[PDB]
């Protein structure tokens, strides 16, 4: 669900 | 007092910000007339992206109505309303 | 709902207002690095003058702090923090 | 008022 195109999520910030 | 970094992030992600944006970018036709202010806070998209191969956009737009005073030289000065465009939402789309 | 002339001015007139300032041209030295986010909210001298003449420049000034993501590619991420430069106030001066 | 400070009405007369 982390698309480059979309803000924000920490569990994004995981990797 | 450093500033979270989640907070910073969310602060700075494309979005429409208060701009102040000069009258004339917006009213280039009106040459002869001087304007007070000469420029006009505008929510206009601002801000970065994930990647730097994308780009901050505006996709909804609107207008806000505005009283402005218009001075020309050896006429006088009169206050009238002028229609600025606003942004309204913003997305991240590549640089074409 | 239009927007009456005096709040026009009053919003308009030079004065420190939030700006989203890109971090590459306030560190340009470090270019090997990329910045998550890669601009940061600051405020600055923003706003006009009474004549198109005077410009609207900072008087006071001080540095903020921020929680910034470095990263150097195919070496790792590390969250530091970074001084930015902010204006607390402005005035309209001769060009 | 002076042209380097900001605002009255009666400025703007």
């Amino acid at each position: 669900n982390c698309d480059i195109h979309v803000l924000w999520e920490w569990e994004c910030f995981x990797r | 007092e450093v500033v979270k970094f989640m907070d910073v992030y969310q602060q700075s992600y494309c979005h429409p910000i208060e701009t102040l944006v000069d009258i004339f970018q917006e009213y280039p036709d009106e040459i002869e007339y001087i304007f007070k202010p000469s420029c006009v806070p505008l929510m206009r998209c601002g801000g970065c992206c994930n990647d730097e191969g994308l780009e901050c956009v505006p996709t909804e737009e609107s207008n806000i109505t505005m009283q402005i005073m218009r001075i020309k030289p050896h006429q006088g000065e009169h206050i009238g309303e002028m229609s600025f465009l606003q942004h309204n939402k913003c997305e991240c789309r590549p640089k074409a």
